[PDB]
DNA sequence: GAATATTGTACGGTACCATAAA
DNA sequence: TTTATGGTACCGTACAATAT
């Protein structure tokens, strides 16, 4: 579930997802194959991109954002193919069709087949010497991206996901130390966020050959979906991918050169979204401030029209100005209650709702209403925006 | 039939019209002087000359009152002048009350009784007052205080913005927020007084409605500066001896505009205060609030002042002006009234926009100069360049007064801290240094003065105080003049330096740069004066043509010409006041109307003018009446075609054919020998044609060479008094084509025939006339007997300012012309009952709101009155007839918007798709009298 | 074109380009079928397409964002194509392969095939009913979504993506052409506003086959104009396709009236974007400089270390370090650069980088405070207390901006 | 001997105020 | 305590740009 349906219907009706209730299943969302998101769900996603940036290439000096193509160009590839519409109209267009022209034309169109990427590794472990030449040689340094994945999906269906993935190029020796250092910060990274810390866990786990991983899980309702993983990759897939002479592969740490270790950190963002919705979840998202998609809403009271309209503006105006997501509900030529209004924000995940009236004309007092505690504030219109923005700060902060 | 000519074949008026207008019978000109004007007209040889007849217009004119034109127009102007006339007298010869003890303070206004208590009043209920208003510039263009005086008592008016403080109040000005000084419906219209009085009127509430005005202003400038006024030059003059060529005797008679010199040579005795705080200029609403009773003080002393100066000057102004038409256009021309839409604030906002777009892009390309410049410092590089080689490069020194391994926690958090610790203790040291910071220290000098302060708060990143008109711009530009490096002179202005120590103007040896010499760039204006700056106007065409050479060249100069008009007018076109009439106030006709818009905003602006402002009587306003109309190359040009006209609404008006030219010629045809045409001047100006597009403008611009308007400018310069080098001057800036030889040659062609040895020239009657007139002892305008200012009689100004005084004669007869046809309109519309008012009239241009029904009616009535006024100046020089090619007006223009053409679309650069597509805005007709006699049956009744 | 070579050079030894110069002509660049970016090509990206956010969705009261799948799930369609390879082994398996079932077997393909997006404008017209019932039925409201696109590139065949900002904008009919206008002027403004050369952005008139109404935007590259953005009245034809039956869901309230609303669409590719704003940054006074605008610099602050102690300018360093990340401003770490170069080398790499400012901390900081500061733009050093330089680095920014 | 009127902007000089220097 | 010195507000002058 009741509460799953609940979350999902709220959702929906405030431009969170999008589609009927149809393509708005668990095994959709989670798959990839929903129809997409609202403006809500779009801004939620920015804001975690933005936070996920921040704390991941912004304060580190040595991780550097890294270009990977969403398709690869690839012949004579081991082991879905995307083909050019013109060319099969070019070849319907004789209709001689021979079977060994025919034959030729599938032959080509095999081995010339340019395949969705499934991960951002490739794309990250293609630009290792330029990347390290960028570095001058300067071991550990890392390659940072965000950028949507394609998952083949079986019940056929295509389901696409948003990922974001830091590949970590270790000297040999403190590639533990290391992958543990990054599943602590991970780790501390998801539950800065969560109202429930508790729900957001980690695991150990190994691969095929034996290389030791970490497994980071969120506990839903239904119980616990992977949302990032952490994989001690050694060094195969950098000598794979460049075969013959290791003296360009080659790193300094310290005062000796070793081929690096390869550390895979893959996110998905679409499932930590969900994941954050579902901890938000009286019908109120208790987002926090620093991934809550519209921060401020304005509305009106009774009075003057043109002159409570016009300091509207001014207001919307300067909170735009000072980087403040606004909700221009004054624009509402339909009239309703303040509880109403006040239930439609809450849904919405409104930090502060500020209507101005004749009140405000005459002395400047404008009335605060705060999300969690409920309780008006009469506030001077004047330190409004030094308010809001020293209260995301020091939300962020703590 | 209806055709006739005189003795000189010229086709005069229809025999309807003139058996109406002049009667019948008269005295016939004399053979003789047939004779002499047939002489005179083959001397020159101009006779004989065959003109197609213009087609006849019978059509019954309205009854004419009296049994003369002059007998007409003067009961016209006695009916509509005799009760704001008994008001003035009123005002004039009344007791005065002293100033209350205290002023009251309460919202509206207030009565002071004899005793000094203060009854509160909803309005005035005085005939005549003087008034006076205070308006807060800090505050907006709202009023502040305002007091009134009156036969009765005083009166005090206290805005509600002054006495209750709000946190925010109404930016758009609306009825409600102004001063009710109107009587809403025993004695009927009102009289208003004041110095500047067009400043109070606009802040009057019943004064931005539709529906009509029942209230004339009378300004004690304009009545100043017809009794004693001064010109330009004469004010400087003034103004200069005031502080500390010959004939000095009009000091004594003459003084600024100012209210306390008018107080001083009017009246006289101790001087006004000043209040050297000027709070209301600067200041704010606390300083009103705490200093009320002192701008309250200074407010009833010049209400005190104006009311002096009124009632000594009234009968001064009577005696010199006698005549009533004089007043009543006076009256009439004061009610100016400009309709705006919601367009107008669009306006403002693509104006601006396109002006900060095109500024910033000039800026950047000045900024990228100066930036690459300051690299010249190293190695002493500046001294070898030929343009940065006498700059400021001095510098102001500042003055004082391995491995690895991932951390762990808590050693991560303390790293942060020890270094966050570390920084916040150099922070610290912030005890030193000079408290005042300097301005970029190590910088070049030069660089230094381009960029703003720091603590300014229009402080922009690089040189950001650069522009075209600054010294340095064009030594960065490298600018070269035929190849040669610009040079700037203190004494000469803008010049160029040839190497080698070429013909130009100079050299001049007074500027000492060792190895070049000195020249100097060629003005418009001649070798007499000093080019400021290379980036104007005349130096576009020298730029097409490789003399004028940068190192964005032309596009510097072409986006200058864009921004010229709107940088020196934007501050005064934003800051019009503009009132938002509401849905109650509005005509019930415009409510119903189809092309009403329920959200738009309808406001009208009325405009300050000052109806005598110059020595030859003529209206001024500054910024309507120097308002450009439209062009394709300058922002902002559109200013006029805002105004356009609410629905159910058009604008209906016309323009004076050659207005200087005939009044010039009708002036020589009377003093010749009495008849039309006699002159050779007023022979070529009767038979000029606008239709067919040869008169004397377009055939002077024909011969010329050049534009109509350069053909305007030209023929007003020789009439005036202009010198062949003058002429020359003007023909080489307004034709590129014509070398220095070729335009002297044309222009002595040109002056040979005209004003000549005054007799035996093409002109020589009216210049002979004009100087008659101006030298006499107490010069009269020719028509309305309206006397010269005090200031320039021959008494008191000798054989000094001739020009002026000649030009004076001209100026006035217009000015007499533009009060008659004001008058004759008011009485045809207030006759019919035509539901038209009066727009604005910019000199020899009249318009008028008219309804969309009376659209054709009112344009009938504007050419009777055309007709009207040029019989009446007919009449008034001795000639009982008027000919046809000069009696109807050439076009009468129905339009939405105030446009010279009703055709033009109005694309400039902040409006490039034009009015119809901007605001669906349709071109507007061109109607003759042919047309108007087709379409309302030759009458002006309601049913007909 | 030895300007062109030679900014080309600069962008792939700077880290803005990637890949070889066989790969980095002008066609491959313009077509989508470059290797990659770097990271100050990333983040030179990154800020244009902020810019282009906040001037067109964040300052709009009526924009909103929308989400667009990169592939469109195909029930049939009219006429690059994803096929599976099992299905085409499995056909393989059988070596009849008739000429019917060969037939059969490609209209099938053709028919069932999720095809790869080549505009936006499907994705925001896919969203109309849900995005005006966010508005509550008030016209004119519009959608703006910031993604890739897939082209097919000919010359055995190439795949060409590039990165497209699109906005949908939903108008009366009888407004539509003047807020075509309006658009217009405020993305030629939009575009000008960051160019140092202005002059070389221009727009164009035109019309498409069935006679709407357009414009377009170009650029001028030195080997010609290439466009950059296009505006499109379509009208309510594309609407009324995607929604066939009842035209009730599809009215629009304007006034006091409801219509069907036209649609106007506004397509700009940032990759072109950022190649023509790198081309005007590179223009006896020589001297290689990308003068970027101080919104778009990819890295702002270069940091260095003078002489003395060790240990303390590094302290000092990563304390201002840390500041200046604390205050949104990009910096680059050029402390922790064990070998040691020569001022000039680090001016001239720092001016190839677009670096805004050059600061170094010697052992005279240490004593009282005072920095040496250097500007990218006049090349001038300025001694300058420690204590305000985040105050004047984001005053400078955001007075230019 | 062009004539009326209106206005802006850049540049240099003057004098008061607050500061720092002796 | 007494004495240079830069910053800033104000004003006069020259040149240029509008309208009829
Ligand atoms: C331009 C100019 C004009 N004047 C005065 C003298 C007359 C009035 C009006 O005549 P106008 O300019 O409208 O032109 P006008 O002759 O009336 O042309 P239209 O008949 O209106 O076409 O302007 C002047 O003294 N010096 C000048 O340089
Ligand atoms: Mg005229």
């Amino acid at each position: 579930g009741e509460g799953s349906e609940a979350l999902l219907e709220i959702c929906q009706r405030r431009h969170f997802l999008s589609g009927s209730k149809q393509q708005l299943s668990r095994d959709s969302l989670l798959s990839g194959c929903h129809p997409g998101f609202g403006p809500l769900g779009v801004e939620l996603r920015k804001n975690l991109a933005a936070e996920w940036w921040t704390s991941v290439v912004v304060f580190r000096e040595q991780v550097f954002p890294v270009d990977a193509l969403h398709h690869k160009p690839g012949p004579l590839l081991p082991g879905f193919r995307l083909v050019s519409a013109e060319t099969l109209r070019e070849i319907l267009q004789d209709k001689e069709l021979s079977k060994e022209q025919l034959v030729a034309f599938l032959e080509n169109v095999l081995k010339t087949s340019g395949k969705l990427r499934e991960n951002l590794l490739h794309g990250a472990l293609e630009h290792y010497v330029n990347c390290l030449d960028l570095v001058n040689k300067r071991l550990p340094y890392g390659l940072a991206q965000i950028g949507v994945c394609f998952h083949p999906v079986f019940d056929k269906s295509i389901g696409e996901k948003t990922e974001a993935s830091l590949v970590w190029f270790t000297p040999p020796r403190t590639s533990n130390q290391w992958l543990d250092f990054w599943l602590r910060h991970r780790l501390q990274w998801w539950r800065k966020f969560a109202m429930s810390p508790s729900n957001f866990s980690s695991s150990d786990c190994q691969d095929e050959e034996g290389r030791k991983g970490n497994k980071l899980y969120y506990n839903f309702p239904w119980g616990k979906e992977l949302i990032e993983t952490l994989w001690n990759l050694g060094d195969h897939e950098l000598l794979h991918m460049y075969p013959g002479n290791v003296s360009k592969l080659h790193g300094r740490d310290g005062r000796k050169n070793v081929v690096p270790c390869v550390l895979s950190v893959n996110g998905d963002l679409d499932r930590g979204m969900l994941a954050y919705l579902y901890d938000s979840f009286r019908k109120v998202l208790k987002l926090h401030p620093c991934l809550a998609p519209i921060k401020v809403a304005l509305d009106v009271g009774r009075g003057p029209t043109l002159e409570l309209r016009q300091v509207c503006q001014g207001l919307f105006n300067e909170l735009l100005e000072n980087g403040i997501s606004v909700w221009p509900g004054y624009l509402e030529t339909m009239q309703s209650s303040l509880e109403q209004l006040y239930s439609k924000y809450d849904e919405m995940s409104i930090l502060f709702t500020v209507l101005v009236t004749e009140t405000t004309l005459e002395n400047g007092l404008i009335h605060l209403r705060s999300r969690d505690t409920t309780m008006k504030e009469m506030m001077h219109i004047s330190k409004l925006k030094d308010f809001l923005i020293k209260y995301i700060s020091s939300a962020k902060n703590v | 039939g209806q055709l006739r000519h005189n003795p000189l074949d010229i086709q005069m008026l229809s025999r309807g019209l003139h058996e109406q207008i002049f009667g019948q019978g008269g005295e016939m000109p004399g053979e003789a002087a047939v004779r002499r004007s047939v002489e005179h007209l083959q001397k020159h040889g101009l006779w004989g000359q065959p003109a197609v007849p213009l087609p006849d217009v019978e059509l019954r004119l309205p009854p004419l009152y009296g049994d003369n034109l002059d007998q007409h127009f003067r009961l016209l102007a006695q009916k509509q002048s005799l009760p704001y006339l008994e008001a003035a007298n009123l005002l004039l010869q009344a007791q005065l009350p002293p100033k209350p003890p205290a002023w009251a303070w309460a919202e509206g206004w207030t009565r002071y009784g004899p005793e000094g208590e203060a009854v509160p009043v909803a309005i005035p209920e005085e005939r005549a007052l003087v008034f006076a208003v205070a308006v807060c510039l800090a505050e907006g263009t709202c009023p502040t205080l305002a007091v009134a005086i009156s036969p009765s008592a005083w009166y005090s008016w206290c805005s509600q913005r002054l006495v209750e403080e709000r946190y925010s109040w109404t930016s758009q000005l609306s009825p409600a927020d102004l001063i009710p000084l109107e009587v809403p419906t025993d004695w009927q219209e009102q009289l208003v007084v004041g110095h500047n009085v067009s400043f109070d009127r606009a802040h009057i509430r019943e004064q931005y409605l539709i529906q009509g005005s029942r209230m004339r202003f009378l300004d004690t400038m304009s009545m100043h500066m017809a009794i004693s006024g001064l010109s330009s030059f004469q004010r400087s003059l003034w103004i200069a001896a005031k502080q500390g060529i010959s004939s000095w005797d009009w000091l004594d008679i003459s003084s600024v505009n100012s209210l306390a010199e008018v107080h001083r040579l009017y009246v006289g005795g101790p001087p006004l205060e000043k209040e050297p705080r000027e709070l209301f200029v600067k200041g704010t609403m606390k300083d009103i609030r705490e200093n009320f009773q002192d701008l309250m003080q200074y407010c009833a002393q010049d209400v005190w002042a104006t009311h002096e100066v009124f009632q000594q000057q009234l009968p001064l102004f009577l005696e010199r002006c006698p005549h009533p038409v004089t007043l009543a256009g006076m009256l009439e021309m004061g009610v100016s009234y400009l309709p705006v839409n919601q367009n107008w604030e669009r306006y403002l906002a693509e104006a601006q926009g396109t002006y900060e777009e095109l500024q910033r892009e000039m800026k950047k390309s000045l900024m990228d100069l100066a930036n690459d410049a300051c690299q010249l410092l190293s190695g002493e590089r500046y001294k070898e360049d030929p343009w940065l080689w006498d700059l400021e490069w001095d510098l102001q020194e500042f003055k004082q007064k391995e491995d690895l391994g991932p951390c762990s926690e808590e050693e991560e958090f303390q790293q942060d801290v020890m270094a966050r610790a570390c920084l916040q203790k150099l922070k610290g040291t912030t005890e030193l240094l000079p408290k005042r910071p300097q301005h970029l220290p190590g910088h070049p000098g030069w660089y230094r003065k381009l960029c703003p302060r720091l603590d300014d708060p229009a402080w922009t990143p690089g040189p950001s105080l650069l522009s075209l008109q600054m010294r340095v711009t064009p030594k960065l530009m490298a600018l070269t003049w035929d190849g040669f490096p610009l040079h700037y002179s203190e004494r000469h202005g803008w010049g160029y330096l040839v190497p080698g120590r070429h013909h130009g103007n100079g050299p001049y040896n007074d500027v000492d740069i060792p190895g070049c010499w000195f020249f100097k760039l060629p003005h418009k204006d001649g070798n007499s004066c000093n080019v400021g700056s290379p980036f104007a106007k005349d130096f576009l065409p020298k730029m097409e043509d490789g003399t004028l050479q940068a190192g964005s060249g032309p596009r510097a100069l072409e986006i200058n010409k864009m921004i010229s008009f709107w940088r020196n007018a934007h501050k005064r076109i934003s800051s019009q006041m503009v009132v938002w009439l509401p849905r109650s106030a509005l005509p019930r006709a415009v409510i119903r109307h189809p092309d009403y818009d329920e959200e738009g905003l309808y406001g009208a602006i009325l405009p300050q003018v000052v109806t005598a402002g110059t020595i030859t009587r003529r209206a001024v306003e500054p910024t309507w009446l120097t308002a450009s109309n439209a062009r394709p190359d300058r922002v902002g040009s559109e200013l006029k075609a805002m105004v356009q006209a609410p629905p159910g609404y058009t604008l209906v008006g016309a323009d004076v054919d050659s207005q200087e030219l005939w009044i010039a010629a009708v002036l020589g045809d009377a003093h010749f020998a009495g008849m039309h045409g006699c002159t050779a001047f007023g022979w070529m100006t009767l038979q000029g044609r606008k239709s067919r597009g040869t008169d004397l403008h377009s055939k002077t611009a024909t011969t010329v060479g050049i534009s109509r308007e350069h053909a305007k400018i030209f023929n007003y310069g020789r009439i005036y008094g202009a010198g062949q080098p003058f002429a020359e001057r003007l023909l080489m800036q307004f034709n590129h084509r014509l070398t220095q030889q070729e335009a002297a040659e044309k222009a002595q062609q040109m002056y040979a025939a005209t004003k000549g040895l005054w007799k035996g020239g093409t002109e020589s009657e009216m210049f002979n006339k004009l100087e008659s007139i101006a030298t006499s002892d107490i010069p009269r305008t020719p028509v309305l007997g309206c006397c010269i200012s005090r200031a320039l009689e021959p008494s008191a100004v000798q054989e000094e300012f001739m020009t002026s005084r000649v030009n004076w004669v001209v100026q006035s007869s217009a000015v007499d012309y533009l009060h008659l046809m004001l008058v004759a309109m008011k009485w045809l519309f207030e006759e019919f009952a035509i539901d038209g008012r009066f727009c604005i009239s910019i000199h020899d241009e009249v318009r008028y709101l008219v309804r969309e029904e009376d659209r054709y009616r009112a344009a009938l009535a504007l050419q009777i009155t055309n007709l009207l006024t040029r019989c009446m100046f007919a009449y008034k020089l001795g000639l009982n007839d008027l000919p046809q090619s000069v009696a109807f007006f050439s076009a009468v223009d129905i339009d939405r918007c105030l446009r010279k053409e009703v055709t033009m679309d109005c694309k400039t650069p902040s409006n490039p798709t034009g009015m119809e597509r901007r605001y669906g805005i349709p071109q507007g007709e061109a109607l003759d009298i042919y047309q108007i006699i087709e379409l309302t049956k030759g009458s002006l009744e309601k049913r007909s």
